[PDB]
DNA sequence: CGTTTCGTTTCCTTGAAAA
DNA sequence: TTTTCAAGGAAACGAAACG
């Protein structure tokens, strides 16, 4: 077979110039065409079975001729599909996708373009042979021959409708006008009449022949091959139907022929719905006749768009729903069912900046919502009359297009929150922002007016952002859109940067910021604006006063822990971005406010926490102490160092830390959570770096002999923490305080381990020439960790391990002489997560063990349950 | 999914343990 | 260690809309 | 009838799992 040698490997070759040879030689040799025709199809199935000329010449006995080559494949072991895998993969199989999928399909698609030249199509009799052979070739149980036979049939069906429409519009309809000009008036040519009638008869009969072929293939091949068992065959049956429907509209564009799509809309296979929903939007491009299909299957489309098995089908389902809502086939009640899809129950499963699987879904839903927005926008203008004026001149576009947008998102939220269980507002804001991120490109030019809506000095009437609960959602939507505007696309971002930036000062001055729900999104927006996003606008003048307007609210209001209040994270991210600005005007403001807060704390400790007071309300004063002063300085010391003169520290570590036991009896389980020793480790880690900066003065000029006096504050801090830990070690274990007591001890141990690790890092990172500093460090520091605080550390390790085991229900093996009474452990409202806050403590303990600070029995006790608690613990054990 | 959390451990530790950018890059051993 | 499978980014081709 | 933008797909580099 020489034909397959010039077909499977030839890439850049002429397709039409090779068909004329066989078309003209079939009249010469009748048995040489079908032989090499059938062998070519058999080459792709993967077999050495061949058909001889005397076999293919038996046209009447087609079933037996195809069946005698069938046993040569059933009893054959080694066989692979050379065509299918080459189509699916180009770089994998030996055959590439080039010479076996492009020219291969072009050979059957352009097969009838050459038949009209040599007059072999109408002669006819050569056409019936293929209809006889391929009909019986495409009804077998083996999955090899059926696919290629049905595909060869559909490839000719592709060009059938093409040439039908071509002859209908460029031949018959064109000769009709010539025949119309040869009637009027009183002048028949007669010579040309008998030519016109013959040509028109040919054009009308060729269409009947083509329609007969089409009806044959639709009757015996299409009806039986859309219920097939294979997914690829069933999908290829529907793929090429789009061509026939797009081309020939007389015998295809009907209601009885569009029922197969609504049929296979809910198919058992997965790859069928994909092609179905990819083809469906092409039908609505053309447009009573088609409306009757959607009017009946739109509920099925809703089912597929919402609760489908596969995730890649809903995308194209909503793509169809896009044009559905465009043409108005969808009712107002059915829009709310798809609008709430912007709030899927999955919270951040993949990613956002990389445009993952969760991105395309929300993008398609926003594309759908845009059409509904525009529909209601254009429909509301004609129903109600427009007043002459508004704010300034006439804002006919954005005002109406945003005013209705407020109802849309809130109703979409309520429709999905009425069904699912109630969640807190913190879980609502995140989902609303995840949704509003993708709405940025669709309200990119109108958002200019949204800012002016927040300064509601002007008014407008409504026939038939006011209150605070509405302005909250207003701000959250706007500032979610702001953050989402930076990731997708280009050019649509810098315009908004230049437009919306200056109004931030007016936003702060107009809307009061007493509650934190007002402060959350306003400062969430500020994060996505850097130096280039503020200098290129020409409004770096207002940033100076913006920082002060934020500082006033930071100083006035009280800020609690991050577990209860949200202002903690807000101001933390704010200060971090302001520090990453790196501008000297901004640092001095925060430093001055640090000094002011330090003076306020000093005067607070002088009389409020004075040890000469008879007030037994430590529970009421400790909360105020940690909210008004301590947490603020702990947040500010993140990026702006804080220093404390030893007088304030010795009036603090005396009146507070060395006084906690005689206060703990009044403490409840909510005040104890607020207490965190993250500030006493800040004071050390800043005086442990301000001296590493002095080591950088060896290569300069101009020690002061304060090395003994230098370690005094840090030594006092570590000694007070050790004393507090050992004093909390002796406490009554009643059920009321057994949680707060252990939480306090855990926090103290965490801060102490941080301080000890930092000091032992500083001592080892020193060069060998600095001996007079090693002497002072080994003289002024008698103990880094007292041996009783080590027992307390072991107690906390135990406690956390036993809570982990109580959660995982696995018994713990430990030494005999031990407080085994704490194996059944109480409920704990301090530790929201017990897997993380336990492995963190384990990591800290292992880091201490590496520095030869803890004994070896400690290492033996720590690694006793390396097999019970999974591989994460053995990772710490070995590595 | 609950037992196998190897990559999450680094992120959780580096988040919960650190609250200052400058001292952490010099007081956190390798 | 090296492989293998999956996810990401960039470029190329085809199609869809407007002048 | 031609031009431009976008959308889908393929190639290539990278990451994570896996053996």
């Amino acid at each position: 077979t020489e034909l397959f040698d010039i077909l499977s490997t030839s890439e850049d070759v002429s397709i039409e110039e090779l068909l004329r040879e066989w078309l003209e030689t079939y009249s010469e040799n009748r048995d040489k065409f079908l032989q090499e025709f059938i062998n070519l199809l058999l080459n792709c199935c993967g077999s050495v079975a061949r058909v001889e000329d005397h076999d293919v010449h038996s046209n009447e006995s087609s079933n037996e001729t195809i069946g005698e080559i069938q046993l040569l494949f059933q009893r054959q072991k080694l066989h692979e599909f050379y065509l299918l895998i080459s189509k699916e993969n180009k770089k994998r199989k030996n055959f590439k996708m080039g010479p076996l999928y492009q020219n291969f399909a072009e050979f059957m698609t352009k097969l009838l373009e050459v038949a009209n030249d040599l007059q072999l199509l109408y002669v006819g009799n050569l056409v019936l042979d293929l209809l006889t052979w391929l009909s019986s070739f495409s009804v077998c149980k083996i999955r090899c021959f059926r696919y290629i036979s049905t595909l060869t049939l559909y490839l000719f069906q592709d060009y059938l409708t093409q040439q039908a429409v071509n002859l209908e519009k460029n031949y018959l309809a064109k000769l009709s006008k010539q025949l119309s000009l040869e009637e009027k008036k009183k002048r028949p040519n007669n010579k040309t009449l008998e030519k016109l009638e013959s040509t028109i008869a040919e054009t009308q009969g060729s269409k009947v022949v083509i329609d007969s072929i089409i009806d044959n293939i639709v009757k015996l091949c299409f009806v039986h091959r859309y219920k097939d068992v294979s997914d690829l065959i069933r999908s290829e049956s529907m793929l090429h139907l789009s061509i026939w429907i797009k081309n020939y509209p007389e015998y295809f564009l009907k209601v009885t022929f569009l029922k197969y799509f609504g049929w296979l809309l809910s198919d058992n296979s997965v790859s069928v719905r994909l092609q179905v929903t990819k083809i469906l939007p092409h039908l609505i491009i053309q447009n009573s006749a088609i409306r009757q299909v959607f009017e009946r299957f739109k509920t099925k489309i809703l089912e597929v768009a919402i609760r489908d098995v596969n995730l890649d089908v809903r995308i194209h389902s909503i793509q169809v729903l896009t044009e559905a809502s465009s043409l108005g086939y969808l009712d107002d009640s059915e829009i709310l069912i798809i609008s709430s899809l912007m709030f899927d129950e999955e919270f951040d499963p993949f990613k956002t900046s990389s445009f993952n699987k969760r991105s395309k879904f929300l993008s398609t839903v926003a594309k759908f919502l845009a059409r509904v927005i525009k529909e209601k926008f254009d429909e509301f203008i004609k129903t109600h009359e427009d007043l002459p004026k508004e704010v300034d001149g006439l804002e006919v576009g954005p005002v109406v297009q945003v005013g209705i947008f407020i109802k849309i998102l809130n109703d979409s939220l309520i429709y999905h929150l009425k069904d699912c269980a109630e969640v807190d507002s913190r879980t609502k804001i995140r989902m609303l922002t995840q949704a509003a991120e993708f709405l940025s490109p669709y309200i990119s030019t109108h958002l200019k007016t949204i800012c002016n809506l927040l300064i509601s000095d002007t008014e407008s009437n409504e026939l038939i952002p006011i209150d605070r609960n509405s302005t909250i959602l207003y701000l959250n939507v706007f500032h979610g859109l702001c953050a989402g505007a930076n990731n997708p696309k280009i050019q649509t971002k810098d315009s908004v940067k230049e437009i919306v930036l200056p109004l931030f000062y007016d936003l702060l001055n107009a809307a009061s910021i007493e509650s934190a729900d007002i402060l959350c999104p306003l400062l969430e927006s500020f994060i996505t604006f850097s130096l280039d996003d503020w200098i290129s606008i020409g409004y770096e003048t207002e940033l100076k006063k913006i920082t002060d307007k934020t500082i006033k609210a930071f100083m006035d209001s009280t800020i609690g822990n991050s577990k209860v209040d949200m202002k903690y994270d807000i101001f933390a991210k704010f200060i971090h971005h302001i520090h990453h600005f790196e501008k000297k005007e901004l640092q001095e403001k925060f430093l001055n406010q640090i000094a002011t807060l330090k003076i306020h704390l000093k005067k607070f400790l002088q009389e409020k926490m004075d040890p000469n007071n008879s007030r037994d309300d430590y529970k009421d004063l400790t909360c105020s102490l940690y909210e008004l002063y301590i947490n603020k300085l702990t947040i500010l010391g993140r990026d702006y160092p804080i220093e404390v003169d030893e007088e304030l520290l010795q009036l603090f570590l005396n009146n507070f830390v060395s006084r906690i036991p005689i206060m703990f009896q009044d403490f409840d389980d909510s005040t104890a959570q607020e207490i965190n020793f993250k500030m006493l480790v800040l004071l050390a880690t800043w005086n442990l770096e301000k001296w590493r900066e002095i080591i950088e003065k060896v290569r300069d000029y101009e020690i002061s002999k304060d090395l003994r006096s230098v370690w005094k504050p840090i030594a006092a801090i570590i000694g007070r923490l050790n004393t507090l830990v050992i004093s909390l070690a002796a406490t009554n274990e009643t059920f009321e305080n057994i949680n707060s007591l252990f939480y306090l001890k855990w926090s103290a141990c965490t801060s102490l381990m941080d301080i000890i690790v930092a000091i032992k890092i500083f001592e080892l990172k020193l060069p060998a020439d600095a001996t007079t500093w090693r002497y002072s460090m080994s003289e002024q520091f008698p103990f880094y960790l007292h041996d009783n605080a080590s027992k307390v550390l072991l107690k906390i390790f135990l406690y956390l391990e036993s809570l982990f085991a109580k959660q995982v229900d696995v018994q713990l093996e430990r030494v005999a002489d031990e407080d085994a009474n704490l194996n059944d452990l109480p409920e704990t409202g301090f530790f929201e997560n017990i897997e993380t806050e336990f492995l963190l403590f384990t990591v800290k303990l292992k880091g201490l063990m590496k520095l030869n600070i803890l004994d070896e029995r400690f290492a033996s006790r720590v690694a006793l349950n390396k097999e019970k608690l999974g591989p994460l613990f053995k990772k710490i054990v070995d590595d | 999914p609950t037992n196998f959390t190897t990559k999450r451990l680094w992120s959780e530790i580096t988040e919960s343990m650190s609250y200052l950018p400058d001292p952490i890059l010099k007081n956190f051993l390798s």
